[PDB]
């Protein structure tokens, strides 16, 4: 009547075995809802301050791939004014084999190692290719104002 | 009976709106780019033809609350009009006297609910009420 022993697990082993640096709870009325707060990685102008992450298991999941978004603004190319990411591994790259997990680190990697070179990068890219070192005072300004609180 | 979170119940729309629904007559779009919390719409009702609403394009304001789409959106029009369910001095959308607001289900949508506002606007008892002036607004 219930879940996949999948999702049964992946569940059970995130709060029993969290990612170092990443809280992620499921939600009180829906449990293929999960609400996650990443650290700002070490060394990058996000450390420092705590992102709110939202993960949801569509119906199709593992089949089809996790859903996320940021829900805390950050200044990042690769994160736009709604929190949205294109990352591989949820289009293009995913598969089965991939867990919730592997999702979860590879978005702390992405804060740690922006791209600005990625095709899909949002407007904020061309201040971080042309003038890295402004961009990322910004992006240590947006995480003080509201990665702290 | 698995239930989509609002949250990204609400991006879906949002993709769809940007792609846009058959004849273009109805919009919808966010008020705000910079709203992560995905509430305030844009919504747009192009008058249907042989009514008092023809050749006028209508703006809406749509809040999609915490509770939706268990909940309706709350709905008000931004351009002047005389229509059954809309209050005429402020242009609330009243739920009760608009049946997809009065009966929503969570299938419903912002789509959805402006479909159904400019199908209304055929109907006997609004097709023929006089209208205000053209393109003017309410206050606040
Ligand atoms: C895909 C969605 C948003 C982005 N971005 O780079 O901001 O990519």
């Amino acid at each position: 009547a219930g879940l996949p022993r999948r999702i049964i697990k992946e569940t059970q082993r995130l709060l029993a075995e969290p990612v170092p640096g990443i809280k992620a709870e499921p939600d009180e009325s829906n449990a293929r809802y999960f609400h996650v707060v990443i650290a700002g990685p070490q060394d990058s102008p996000f450390e420092g301050g705590t992102f709110k992450l939202e993960l949801f298991l569509p119906e199709e999941y593992p089949m089809a791939a996790p859903k996320v978004r940021f829900m805390t603004k950050i200044y990042h190319p690769n994160v736009d004014k709604l929190g949205r990411i294109c990352l591989d591994i949820l289009k293009d790259k995913w598969s089965p084999a991939l867990q919730i997990r592997t999702v979860l680190l590879s978005i702390q990697a992405l804060l740690s190692a922006p791209n600005p070179d990625d095709p899909l990068a949002n407007d904020v890219a061309e201040q971080w290719k042309t003038n890295e070192a402004q961009a990322i005072e910004t992006a240590r300004a947006w995480t003080r104002l509201y990665a702290m609180n | 009976g698995v239930k989509v979170p609002r949250n990204f119940r609400l991006l879906e729309e949002l993709e769809e709106g940007q792609k846009g629904v058959g004849d273009g007559t109805v919009s919808w779009g966010l008020e705000d780019d910079e709203d992560m919390t995905l509430t305030r719409w844009t919504g747009m009702i192009i008058g249907p033809p042989r009514t008092n609403y023809e050749n006028r394009i209508y703006s809406l304001k749509v809040e999609c609350g915490p509770k939706y789409p268990e909940a309706p959106p709350s709905v008000r029009f931004v351009t002047k009009i005389n229509m059954n369910g809309i209050n005429n001095s402020s242009g609330m959308v009243d739920a009760r006297s608009i049946p997809v607001l009065a009966k929503w289900q969570n299938s419903y949508s912002i789509k959805v609910v402006l479909q159904e506002l400019r199908r209304l606007m055929m109907s006997k008892e609004n097709m023929k009420l006089p209208q205000p002036p053209e393109g003017q607004t309410y206050n606040n």
